RNA sequence: AACGAGACUCUGGCAUGCUAACUAGUUACGCGACCCCCGAGCGGUCGGCGUCCCCCAACUUCUUAGAGGGACAAGUGGCGUUCAGCCACCCGAGAUUGAGCAAUAACAGGUCUGUGAUGCCCUUAGAUGUCGGGGCUGCACGCGCGCUACACUGACUGGCUCAGCGUGUGCCUACCCUACGCCGGCAGGCGCGGGUAACCCGUUGAACCCCAUUCGUGAUGGGGAUCGGGGAUUGCAAUUAUUCCCCAUGAACGAGGAAUUCCCAGUAAGUGCGGGUCAUAAGCUUGCGUUGAUUAAGUCCCUGCCCUUUGUACACACCGCCCG
């Protein structure tokens, strides 16, 4: 078949991925986030926070 | 007296001269090629700057409860100017503070004391207190 | 007092004895005001007085400490040019030979034609900048 | 616990932004007794969701 | 805490309630009555303290109250 | 002296306003001599609060200005020790005396403001408060020595000791006088 | 400035100044103490406005009838 | 009668009252040790300076965070129909410290490149689904947001002295914050140790500011653009210079047209710091401290908005409509 499928992912932007569904562009690590600002938005109500300012 | 009555000012001006007076501070070569920190642009036009910063150095020992040559030159570093760039903080040189501590433990001034830091020596205590009272003698506090 | 003498010339620029000692020979080129506190203290003279007030004794003196400034004791790392290159050595340069090594490198790096000499020849900056709102001379 | 962050996704129209928080707390009962009668009556008597971390000693 | 300046604004506004606490605890009423009629005439905020700190910042400024440049075109 | 501050060495009696008009928005001395000039920081939250902070220190105020400046009051009180010890030295007064002169005789008699008709500019004259020449007077004096000591050799505090003389005794030397004879030559034209 | 008095304060300050006209007195605090244990005001701050309108009513009580 | 307003939630400002603390302090001695007679005295002691010693000491003012209280136009004087309220003053924290939440109806506003949300259409093996290389940085030009400057109220070199919001390895897949010792001018290297964190970094020993030298009205030592050579760090790789450091080179710029933005009290402005993105790297954004003014207590002139009355050939609503 091949001898390759893959190059050094180790560090950077694409070594990472984000829980949407592996989304990117919206580099985030926060805390342990590892969780998307437009979902994070979604989980407001959800358990983690609740709004009070 | 203690040495928190006096002026400061005055303070290192009389114990600078006092040092270089007793053939006191075996001093490094560079000395006259030394930017002195990262955040100058310029050496110092002074040409006695070792003997002044040693007493500095010294003084901040009585006070404080003593630290290492990364301490020194965190209590030393100024401003930075980066040109266009905004200014920020940095420390200034290391080497230089670590020939200084060395050549005051060489005279028993400063020791190697427990807890992380070099301590000054009780015959250090003594002398810093008797020149401390020769500057009210002085000019007259 | 001290009515001797004031303006004069020494290698390739005129030196005024209007300005202090240090800061009057900052003209000439391959000298900065940093590079010449430290001559003046290998020399062991005043930098606290004017240009004029020196001998020429004095002066003399002061170009063979510029001039050989590793047999004086200076470093290595506070030259202008470290192992130039193809040259075999540490030097220091001066005013009128420092454009003539100057035009060299440029020669060199479009005879070899790198994208040094083009950028070069082209009129173009040579560093990682913009060009598109960096320039005008044109509008 | 601060997060600041967008409010739009998509960045477009006024620019606006939204701080949450989360208030933890920590506070802490020292005893000095048997480990048998402590272990024992601690880890009952709780209604809500609240933890509780036992050490054998600290002084 | 503070600056080179507060500090001494807090220096002066503890002495001068210091003194006053020794007579109100020690000493009759019209010892300390005199005296607190004497700073409070020329009251610098010997004997009261400012309620003012700072104001929190909201987003489309550098400041609390200033904003930044608007352009329409 | 041992129940009224000097201002550490100057002192506000042998002090007057010679005017009966602009008293009771000039006052240094009827309790409110101090050591220093400087306040807690209460000096505006009512109209008439602006008035009671004394003189002097409502000149400091008004010193540091135009950007490099601002918040930097302590630098300031530097330049106004000088300025006094100047004024002292070079004509010999009690140095307050000359500042209120400076004052009294810098703010407008009479001024212009605009008023809208046909779509052209059509000036009126009108009057003007105490409280305005106090705060008028006080601004312009201070653009003088701020204007001169940008290019000059001489330094800020020399150049407002001069503006003070010039002012004291009308002489139109300084930004002040000038600039007041100004808006008066214009409120008797358009009146 | 401002703080002209809503409906909700008006409307229970009758009531309550009705059916407890033996207990008010005149002063603010003992006017307050009244209306937290004849009743519960859910806050503190609507607590302090309630009392002190039930006190501005009951100065004009003592003289000619009220028509609210 | 209902929704919005208000009420509400959070935050700031008032407690020598209450609750309780070696992962927080203070005071008190017990002290013994160091220090100088520095003051009475002699060096001891008494007093002064911090640190170790501190307890089975005492306390909770300071620090921490919980339960409570306090402010209501409450009192007084004016004014108002004497109603609803408004103005001044006493006490004092004055009835506005700043944010969060926010209606009906609408827009052919933005987002199919957040979505394993989704219709329809397209493409689907010579693939619009994988590796290697290049590009999004390419310039005779036009515009916007900002940063640094044009000096003496300054720059430069020494000396003194103050802070806060946070954050940190054991996580993502290979990675943290750093004290201390040693070596180097510097970037940095190297040896050891602590930190799950009011416990270790950090009593965060920050800048402006403050104190003393030097420069002298000079495109000057102001300004640091451009550019040559050399040294380090990150990475699999640094060329079109990743970043950092050293020496040299030394431009425009000497207060800015027509126009225009933003701001009312710890506010504007000056000044530094933490977080975010991050293998390496903020001139950005988001928060935080520090220094801290001038001017107003108004008005509908301009720009715009709310309510009533009036006029209309308008309703795709004056950016409208319409005439020769």
């Amino acid at each position: 078949q091949q001898l390759y499928w893959s190059h050094p992912r180790k560090f950077g932007q694409g070594s990472r991925s984000c829980r949407v569904c592996s989304n990117r562009h919206g580099l985030i690590r926060k805390y342990g986030l590892n969780m998307c600002r437009q979902c994070f938005r979604q989980y407001a109500k959800d358990i983690g926070f609740i709004k009070l300012d | 007296v203690t040495v928190k009555d006096v002026n400061q000012q005055e303070f290192v001006r009389a114990l600078a001269a006092f040092l270089k007076k007793s053939g006191k501070l075996k001093v490094p070569e560079w000395v006259d090629t030394v930017k002195l920190a990262k955040h100058k642009e310029l050496a110092p036009y002074d040409e006695n700057w070792f003997y002044t910063r040693a007493a500095s150095t010294a003084r901040h020992l009585y006070l404080r409860g003593g630290a290492g040559v990364g301490s020194m030159t965190k209590i030393y570093g100024g401003r930075q100017r980066n040109g266009v760039m905004p200014s920020h903080f940095s420390r200034g040189s290391k080497s230089v503070a670590r020939r200084v501590l060395q050549a005051l433990e060489g005279l028993k001034m400063v020791e190697k004391d427990q807890d992380w830091g070099r301590k000054l020596t009780p015959q250090g205590q003594r002398d810093l207190d008797r020149i401390a009272g020769q500057v009210a003698a002085a000019k007259k506090k | 007092p001290e009515k001797f003498q004031h303006i004069l010339r020494v290698l390739n620029t005129n030196i005024d004895g209007r300005r202090k000692i240090a800061f009057a020979i900052t003209a000439i080129k391959g000298v900065g005001r940093r590079y010449a506190h430290v001559v003046l203290r290998k020399a062991d003279i005043d930098l606290t007085k004017r240009a004029g007030e020196l001998t020429e004794d004095e002066v003399e003196r002061v170009i063979t400490i510029m001039q050989n400034p590793r047999q004086y004791k200076i470093p290595d790392w506070f030259l202008n040019r470290q192992k130039d290159v193809k040259d075999g050595k540490y030097s220091q340069v001066l005013a009128n030979g420092l454009d003539n090594k100057l035009r060299e490198d440029l020669e060199r790096l479009k005879k070899i034609r790198a994208h040094r000499g083009l950028r070069h020849f082209w009129g173009l900056r040579v560093r990682g900048q913009h060009t598109k709102t960096t320039g005008r001379r044109g509008r | 616990l601060r997060i600041t962050t967008r409010k739009t996704p998509c960045g477009e129209g006024s620019k606006t932004w939204d701080r949450f928080q989360m208030r933890i707390h920590k506070r802490l009962i020292d005893l000095h007794s048997p480990s048998e009668i402590v272990k024992q009556i601690t880890s009952i008597s709780i209604e809500p969701g609240v933890e509780v971390e036992v050490t054998i000693a600290d002084a | 805490g503070g600056g080179h300046v507060a500090q001494i604004y807090a220096i002066r506004q503890s002495i001068s309630k210091a003194l006053v606490a020794y007579y109100q605890k020690y000493v009759d009423e019209a010892s300390k009555k005199e005296i607190k009629d004497i700073l409070i005439q020329y009251d610098r905020t010997l004997l009261v303290a400012d309620p003012r700190r700072c104001e929190s910042k909201k987003f489309g400024g550098p400041g609390a109250r200033a904003r930044y440049q608007k352009s329409y075109r | 002296t041992p129940d009224i501050k000097l201002f550490g060495k100057w002192s506000t009696d042998d002090v007057q306003i010679n005017d009966i008009s602009l008293q009771d928005y000039i006052a240094v001395k009827e309790k409110y001599a101090k050591y220093l000039p400087h306040s807690a920081g209460r000096y505006a939250a009512k109209r008439f609060r602006k008035a009671q902070c004394p003189i002097v220190e409502r000149l400091t105020n008004s010193m540091m200005m135009h950007g490099r400046n601002n918040g930097k009051k302590l630098m300031t009180v530097r330049i106004v020790k000088h300025a006094f010890e100047i004024i002292h030295l070079l004509t010999g007064e009690n140095p307050l005396q000359v500042l209120v002169n400076a004052i009294i005789n810098s703010g407008p008699r009479e001024d212009s403001t605009r008023i809208g008709r046909a779509g052209t500019v059509r000036r009126q004259a009108v009057d003007v408060s105490p409280l305005r020449r106090v705060n008028q007077a006080i601004w312009l004096l201070c653009t003088g020595a701020r204007e001169a000591a940008f290019r000059n050799i001489k330094t800020i505090a020399e150049c407002l000791a001069d503006e003070l003389i010039n002012a004291a005794k009308g002489s139109s030397n300084s930004y002040a006088i000038k600039k007041k004879d100004e808006l008066e030559r214009v409120a008797k034209s358009n009146r | 400035m401002g703080r002209v008095r809503t409906k909700t304060v008006k409307k229970a300050a009758r009531v309550i100044i009705e059916k407890y006209y033996t207990r008010l007195g005149n002063d603010f605090h003992t006017n307050k103490r009244v209306c937290e244990e004849i009743a519960i005001i859910p806050s503190k701050k609507l607590r302090n406005k309630i009392a002190g309108y039930v006190t501005h009513l009951m100065k004009r009580i003592q003289r000619g009838p009220v028509r609210g």
